[PDB]
């Protein structure tokens, strides 16, 4: 299952 | 009434740090965890990306809140309690530690540490 996450100090994402 | 293994791994926190030649992260600031029914929460990660193999990184969890809860519709609760976490990718392996606590229907244990798998 892959890895993803939600920056608040920007407002956009990633996977890692 | 929906899957967890069907769905990605959610994240978020409010700090965020990368190095590549490091090759770890770090999140900070009560990182939750989801998918699905499954709920994981903590204050740090950690994961280490060597790269060359694809899918063996691991999600080392610690500091407070450190709670799993999970709902399922066939009426199978289960929820717990550690001071540190060991979550993974796809089975590879699992444990809870520091005052480690589970519960379920046809299951009951707590200690130092719990020994359950994926």
């Amino acid at each position: 299952v892959p890895i993803t996450y939600v920056n608040r100090a920007t407002x956009k994402c990633a996977r890692y | 009434v929906t899957g967890d293994t069907d769905q990605p791994i959610h994240i978020e926190s409010d700090q965020q740090s990368l190095d590549m030649q490091g090759n770890v992260v770090t999140f900070t600031g009560n990182v939750i965890v989801t998918q699905g029914t499954i709920k994981i929460n903590a204050d740090k990660v950690v994961v280490t990306r060597p790269g060359g193999e694809q899918g063996k990184e691991v999600i080392d969890g610690y500091g407070k809140p450190a709670t799993f809860y999970q709902m399922q519709d066939n009426g199978k609760p289960v929820e717990g309690h550690a001071s540190q976490m060991h979550y993974e990718l796809a089975k590879d392996f699992v444990v809870l530690t520091g005052n480690a606590y589970l519960q379920q229907v046809d299951s009951n244990i707590k200690g130092d540490k719990i020994t359950y798998l994926v």
